[PDB]
């Protein structure tokens, strides 16, 4: 396995790898949720529905090939999955699909289908996954005034405020040769370097995207959405981050991994671990942990997130993790610093190995809109290994002691203490 | 009848210096601290109609 680069006007990557059989090419764009106003909300999503929708049929029928999509924050990536010997084919429904013609796929007919569907799809969303929602209003109450924090599906009375005239717009103004490349995930050698660029074989609209007035921003907002009709209560924290292409990108993601993950009703989870979980399980507190370390090219969200049956003890549940964090800042041993960098080491090798085609690109095509080439595992490996107590000390007492926190909550959140209370317990302590 | 005014007064200006002092700056703290309980918004969306 390794890494190719070259430019002209576009920006053209593959990872060949020949021991999978599922060759996966399409394009990636660095224009998402971050890139619209909060008036226009749910217009990517729109774009999302409307290539999943209809020509589904077309691809199914006249070839084989399965195409996905995602949006994460900034990534509007198009995979085209297909198999090894029949890449062209994608190339070429896909260059039928984005540079010409987009008009048969906005109808009237079909966008007010995929209007409903979206509508149906949100509402569902609004209604039952409660961790994704905390999730998003965590997001939406950290960066408050910016184009980082609107919801990457749509708030709900924004979606029926816009026809034809936002989405094209939207095509016009991002969908551009100046953010985008063309990924090559899967057996393919250099068929991929060579017809991705053409004499016209490109997207058209040359041009730039237009420049962001806001950057980012992180103040201490909270947020609560009580209700008691439901049965648990989801609540997350989190503090400021650090963005891709930074020398704190992998200290972050270790300390998040040194607390790692739990769950309760699981044999395999209750006797390993660290001190919290051992301070948990004597009584009956919370059901699941992620403690993660989000980033993105503005800036980063390290976090936590929990769900508890028992509602009396939320308020417990906070104050031992948020002691356990103060913990980290002062006195770690070496077999802890150890044991989280051989478990983030499996977890990349897990995240970065797997057979699928479609997460290989989309973290290629993440990891190299921004550098300009992808950093190899191996490298990661060692750039692991070189991580000591000492840069995990510096970076927590940097970005932990006596920070600004975001907070959120829904169901029933009776039993939690506001702001002041949670925010105390980082410093008030003995040192 | 009062054999301590000079001191009685020194010791309450003093007094009312320090007092003065700590009433100005528990004002201040509290308008602090309070700052973001005196300002949190209520939207109140009618739910569902649906028992
Ligand atoms: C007008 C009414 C009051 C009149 C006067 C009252 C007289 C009695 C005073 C009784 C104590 C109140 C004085 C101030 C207490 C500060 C708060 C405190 O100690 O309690 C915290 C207890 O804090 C701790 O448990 C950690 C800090 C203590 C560890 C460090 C100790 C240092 C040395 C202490 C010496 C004194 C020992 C006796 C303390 C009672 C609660 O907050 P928390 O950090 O637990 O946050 C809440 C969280 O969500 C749930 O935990
Ligand atoms: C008796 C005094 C009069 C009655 C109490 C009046 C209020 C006092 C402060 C209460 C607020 C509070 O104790 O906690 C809120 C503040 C906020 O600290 P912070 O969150 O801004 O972090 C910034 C600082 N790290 O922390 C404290 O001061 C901690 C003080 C703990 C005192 C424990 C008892 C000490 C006994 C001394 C004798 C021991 C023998």
């Amino acid at each position: 396995a390794e890494v190719t680069q070259l430019s002209n006007g576009i920006v053209v990557a593959t990872e060949h790898n020949p021991s999978a059989h599922t060759a996966s090419v399409g394009v990636v764009f660095g224009s998402g949720a971050a890139n619209e106003n909060p008036y226009n909300n749910g217009v990517s999503n729109l774009w999302k529905n409307i290539f999943l929708s209809k020509e589904n049929s077309a691809v199914a029928a006249k070839e084989g090939l399965a195409l996905s999509s995602n949006i994460s924050r900034d990534f509007q990536s198009y995979i085209v999955s297909s198999l090894p010997g029949s890449t062209d084919k994608s190339l070429d429904f896909l260059n039928q699909s984005f540079i010409q013609q987009k008009a048969n796929l906005l109808s009237s007919s079909n966008f007010e289908a995929t209007k409903k569907s979206v509508l149906k799809q949100v509402q569902d969303f609004e209604e039952n996954d409660h961790p994704n929602r905390v999730l998003e209003h965590l997001h939406s109450t950290a960066f408050q005034n910016t184009p980082l924090s609107l919801p990457t599906r749509g708030t709900l009375e924004s979606l029926e405020n816009l026809v034809v005239a936002d989405l094209e717009s939207f095509a016009n103004n991002h969908f551009l040769n100046s953010n985008a490349v063309v990924v090559g995930t899967g057996n393919i050698k250099h068929e991929d370097l060579v017809n991705s660029i053409e004499s016209k074989n490109l997207s058209l609209q040359t041009g730039t995207k237009p420049v962001l007035k806001k950057k980012a921003a992180f103040l201490g907002s909270e947020v609560r959405l009580r209700d008691d009709t439901l049965p648990k209560a989801w609540i997350s924290l989190a503090v400021e981050g650090e963005p891709v292409n930074s020398p704190n990108y992998f200290v972050a993601k270790l300390a998040a991994q040194i607390f790692g993950s739990y769950n309760a009703f699981e044999p395999a989870s209750r006797l390993q671990g660290i001190k919290l979980l051992d301070n948990i399980q004597e009584y009956q507190l919370c059901d699941n942990f992620n403690h993660f370390s989000l980033s993105y090219k503005d800036s980063g969200l390290w976090g936590f997130s929990t769900a508890t049956r028992n509602v009396t003890m939320i308020d417990d549940l906070i104050h031992f993790t948020l002691k356990q964090w103060n913990r980290l800042t002062i006195s770690v041993t070496d077999t802890e610093v150890e044991r989280a960098k051989s478990l983030l080491k499996l977890q990349l090798g897990q995240l970065y190995e797997s057979g699928n085609p479609v997460n290989d690109a989309n973290l290629l095509g993440a990891e190299v809109l921004i550098k300009g080439s992808k950093l190899s595992l191996g490298e990661a490996f060692k750039k692991i290994d070189a991580i000591t107590v000492k840069d995990v000390k510096a970076w927590a007492g940097k970005r932990l002691w006596d920070q600004d926190i975001a907070i959120a909550g829904t169901g029933q959140i009776e039993g939690l203490l506001d702001y002041m209370r949670i925010r105390s317990d980082m410093s008030m302590m003995r040192w | 009848a009062e054999p301590e005014h000079d001191e009685r007064k020194r010791l309450g200006l003093k007094t009312v210096i320090i007092l003065s002092s700590l009433y100005l700056l528990s004002i201040w703290v509290k308008k602090f601290k309070w700052a973001g309980i005196k300002t949190r918004k209520f939207v109140f969306n009618p739910p569902k109609p649906r028992k």
